[PDB]
């Protein structure tokens, strides 16, 4: 089975699925191809909202069908990043985000290259290959950004 | 017209999604206010401890002088 | 019907934009509040250090006395 | 003259108006009827965003016309109200809202009657007829609600 996913913008993509695939798996597939976290995705078919636990068969979705993706304004987990100049930015993150993923999000918002960013939490500079969960960085934790 | 019909139903979903998102953000700000209020209580207790201990230092010095 | 659906299209689009603007303002207020929380945490740290110091001074003053 | 005001929710209310009522006056009628402050109200007729300072006559709005009400989820100023049990209530207010108005908003949100409410700010109990600006109550100030139970 091969399916289209389309937003309210001109954006459309194609996914490799099976009729047994749950909507949550479809969201994981969208994350893999597109970088959109599942908790920021709402999938729609025939004007109704598809529940994460149901299969594609439960909504009578066939191959060459078009699912509609509406992006949320936020996910479940935010962290705050404070600069030396007293500016705060908030990032939409997941606990599985790596420190390099977080730095890329900061580059997205503020234009600062990742190699010039030092992130600090609880007095420790954070290593690029580790995740937020590795440092026990919780929802609404504040990291400190210092520039090289 | 059917293209228009679909866009209105997606837009309706987007309205409901965006209100949910706002309500979560509001809920998070309320909980943050509660956290601020708890810290303000800690500051108050701590300020009280500073005034007491400062006062005890001064009177110890005065009590010792008086002997 | 097409004029009726375009009407609803317009009103719905406007409702979405307003709700997105409302969200961004709520988010900005939440950021500011974090900043205020962080300054309160610095105040707590500072005050805890003052209490620790004055407690030590009190103990020391008493030992300086007994050393007489 | 009696017009209709329709939310995208599907809620239709019916208002008693006069032509050349300012849109501001119509928004006040909506706040008396529903829970909604005028700064969270945006009225639309014939694809035109209706301005507060202009009038029903201005917009060719005839006797039983229907207006479309688009809603904001918040206005410009919020205050927090903390209960004795640890719960927070966020209220959408204006600096010239009276303490009476604040208690009425708490009623609309939580169902607690106003003569049961005592509001406290900065260790002072707040007087019904005075305003938020009178007490130096700023945006994001926290008031404390204590109930008077007889």
């Amino acid at each position: 089975m091969q399916i289209f996913v389309k937003t309210l913008t001109g954006k459309t993509i194609t996914l490799e699925v099976e009729p047994s695939d749950t909507i949550e798996n479809v969201k994981a597939k969208i994350q893999d191809k597109e970088g959109i976290p599942p908790d920021q995705q709402r999938l729609i078919f025939a004007g109704k909202q598809l529940e994460d636990g149901r299969t594609l068969s439960d909504y009578n979705i066939q191959k060459e069908s078009t699912l509609h993706l509406v992006l949320r304004l936020r996910g479940g987990m935010q962290i705050f990043v404070k600069t030396l100049t007293g500016k705060t930015i908030t990032l939409e993150v997941e606990p599985s985000d790596t420190i390099e993923n977080v730095k890329a999000k900061i580059q997205d918002k503020e234009g600062i290259p990742p190699d010039q960013q030092r992130l600090i939490f609880a007095g420790k500079q954070l290593e690029d290959g580790r995740t937020l969960s590795d440092y026990n960085i919780q929802k609404e934790s504040t990291l400190h950004l210092v520039l090289r | 017209k059917q293209e228009l019909v679909t866009q209105n139903e997606l837009l309706k979903q987007q309205v409901k999604i965006f209100e949910e998102d706002f309500q979560r953000e509001r809920s998070d700000r309320e909980r943050m206010n509660e956290e601020k209020e708890e810290l303000k209580k800690q500051v108050e207790k701590l300020q009280a401890q500073v005034t007491l201990t400062n006062a005890q230092l001064k009177t110890l010095k005065e009590e010792e002088k008086a002997k």
